[PDB]
This record gives C-alpha cells, structure tokens and sequence, in this order.
C-alpha cells in the first residue's frame, strides 16, 4: 500500500544522479518518516537532497534581493511580490527540516556522529531561515540556530575527535554564523583557526582516506580565515 | 564570498 | 493591468534561474489571448526549453542506468516512468498553448515560423521517449509542423535569418535522430549551412549573436555524421 | 543536443 524503505532510498540515490533534488528530499523524508535511524550514506542523502533544494532558493532570493535593492538606489511591486513569494517557499522547506528534525531524527541519546550531524542540520536550517528574517523574529531565530550548533559543539567534542569531518564542519559553519548572522567576527576568527590548528596536529595520525576527508573541510577553514583576516 | 561546509561529509 | 506583471516576473524569473516559476508566468501571459513580441516569444521559449531540458537530461541519465541493469531492481523503470509522465505533460502543455492560442493568433510570418518551429520541438521530445505506434504518429505530427515552418520560412525570411536557421537545424537533427532519414538530414544541413554562409559575411550589422551559435552546431553535426 | 538554443 506503502513504498518500502529500501525502494524510497534506492530512488533517492537515482534521483541525486539525475540531478532531481525535489524527488530526492521527497523520497528522503518518507524514508525518515519509517521511523528508522538512518545510516552514515542515508544521512548525507537527506543533507545532500535538502541542500541543494534550498541552495537553489537561497541563490534565487539573493538575485531578486539584489534587483531589489538597486531598483531604490524601474518603480513596480512586481520585483517585491516575487521575491517574498521566493522567500515564503525557501521557510517552508527550511521549516520542513526542521520538523523532521524534531519528530525523528534528533533523540536525547544514541551515535554522538549521527546527533552532531542532525544538530549541526539544525543550526544550519535556522541559520537560512536568519538569512531572509528581519526584526524580532530575526532574533528568536539567530537564538535557536546558536542553541543547536552550541550543543552540537558541546557534543561533538566530548565524543569526536578533533579530525572527524562531520565536527569539523560544524565547526565552519558555526564560525560562519558568527561571522555572518551573530555580528561576532572575533569569535568566528578565533573558533576557526583553533579548529584548524586542533585538526592540524592530530593529521600525522590519519590513514590516507581520513586524511583526505579532513584535510578538504579544513581547507575551508583555511580559506574563510585568508578572507577574514 | 566564503564558503560553509558541503552537504555530504 | 496582469500582463505587464506577468511578463516582467518572467523575465525576473529568468535571472534567478527558477524556470519553472518562468514557465507559469508565460504560459499566464500567452492565456491573456494577446500576441507575443519578439522578446516574450523568446521568454515563452527559454521557460520551457530550460524546464523540458532538465527532464530531458534526467531521462537520460535513468535510462543509462538501466542500460547497466544486471551488468538493477524495478525501482530505475519505475522512476524514469515518472520521470517520462512529468516531460510528456510539459511537451502537452507547450503543444496545447500553440495550438489553442499562438499559432492561429500569429501575425507574421517569423513568428509563425518560430511557433510552428516550436512545434515540431516539442513533438519532437515526445518522439526522444516514445515507442511503437503512438511513437510513429508523434514523428508524423513533428514532420507536419516542422515542414509547414520549411515552407513559410522559405517564401518569407531570407536563408540567414536566424529563426529560419535555427528551424532548419532542428529538422536536420529530426531526420538523423528520430525519423532515420540521415542522408536527408546532412543535405539540409549542407544547404543550410552554405546558403546561410555565402550571405552571413555579406550583410550589414544584422542578427549575428543568433546566427554565429547555430552555424557552429551545424558544422559539429556535419562532422559528426560524415 | 545539437539543436538550435532556446532564444534566437
Ligand atoms: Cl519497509
Ligand atoms: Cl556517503
Ligand atoms: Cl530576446
């Protein structure tokens, strides 16, 4: 009567090859709505699904942010009307996650990786969501998005070392919160070059594919400190 | 502009 | 005091590549029963072409894979079925707009040209998925509107026109591709090509970003089938 | 494809 989790995972594997990230989200929610945990692969096919859907959301809003702008600084209602249409989609996909956030996937215990990941998904989302917010509800929201990568970070380093990818890359995107959303550029300099550093002197241990995969999101640290200092 | 971790890690 | 909005959406659309949002606002803007200008035809155009290529794209990819199967499952049929029902409706929506409005309500004949073009496309990417007798009527149907465009273009526009260009291209394609008339398909793209050549560098300042494109595409096609 | 783009 219903698809089998197997089929709904399958499908959203070919729908990522074929470049259909709204089939994939779709084939990814109803897969983490069989109550299931998903797996290290399932995971990054739901954040890779989602992503990309709201990636392509958050670079239209910028585009008609942009026109907008200039238009006051050419005299319709029409560039504002599309883009609140633009951002009102982009909430309810980043709303979306978020639920499924909370009715699943996040538990108050299980894999310390596999929480990280969902909670670092979650300061993720609030932080799109802060992107496109104005007012005191822009400030409700940056709270959230600093309450889940705070307990993400508070997690990740008790239980991860300081080289696991997934901890480096809430790590990035916390330093990129504070440096974007939180208004704290000192913070975000100095939470990025300690996670750099950190990671730094513990490669020597790595097998050659760890070291890989560590050394590609600390290559983002790296890039974002040259461009802030 | 910067850049933020990539969805698959 | 719509289609104003409408047809300025879509060009704001277009710049944040949301296709299919552009696609709507078109297909509002066709609905209002007025012509389309050269440039709205072109937005019409754009919309769809962007939103049936990425069906088109994602087709391939799914039935690439089954071209692998057991060196697997139902699951690849299944969703390229899905993915096949989706493009169908979009060429049947296209289809629909021509021929309940921008065909009959055609003012001249470059724009009839365009549409009738347009026509035999979108059958043209029904024939690409089809199969047995329904495909040899969708092939029937793209050559009726493909030659009809021949034949206006022919008496109307002159050989470098880029409209005219672009159509003759796409039938050549249709010959090599769908109807398996090769020899036929390098002929047209031969005279195309050197008709529109001879003339191209003897003009004066006239449409050369549309026809410099589609003479490379004819010059690729040309050396890959000879 | 080899086919025409989508403006002209
Ligand atoms: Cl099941
Ligand atoms: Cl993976
Ligand atoms: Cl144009």
């Amino acid at each position: 009567p219903h698809m089998e989790r197997a089929s709904l995972i399958q499908k959203a594997k070919l729908a990522e090859q074929a470049e259909r990230y709204e089939d994939m989200a779709a084939f990814m929610k109803g897969a983490v709505e069989k109550g299931e945990e998903l797996s290290c692969e399932e995971r990054n096919l739901l954040s890779v699904a989602y992503k990309n859907v709201v990636g392509g959301q958050r670079a239209a809003w910028r585009v008609l942010s942009s026109i907008e702008q200039k238009s006051n600084e050419e005299k319709g209602p029409e560039v504002r009307e599309y883009r609140e249409k633009v951002e009102t989609e982009l909430q309810g996909v980043c709303d979306t996650v978020l639920g499924l956030l909370d009715s699943h996937l996040i538990k108050e215990a299980g894999d310390a990786e596999s929480r990280v990941f969902y909670l670092k998904m979650k300061g993720d989302y609030y932080r799109y969501l802060a992107e496109v917010a104005t007012g005191d509800d822009k400030k409700r929201i940056i709270d959230s998005a600093r309450s889940a990568y705070q307990e993400a970070m508070d997690i990740s380093a008790a239980a991860m070392p300081p080289t696991n990818p997934i901890r480096l890359g809430l790590a990035l995107n916390f330093s990129v919160f504070h440096y974007e959303i939180a208004n704290s550029p000192e913070e975000a300099i100095s939470l990025a070059k300690t996670t750099f550093d950190e990671a730094m002197a513990d490669l020597h241990t790595l097998s050659e594919d760890s070291y890989k995969d560590s050394t590609l999101i600390m290559q983002l640290l790296r890039d974002n400190l040259t461009l802030w200092t | 502009s910067r850049g933020t971790s990539p969805a698959r890690m």
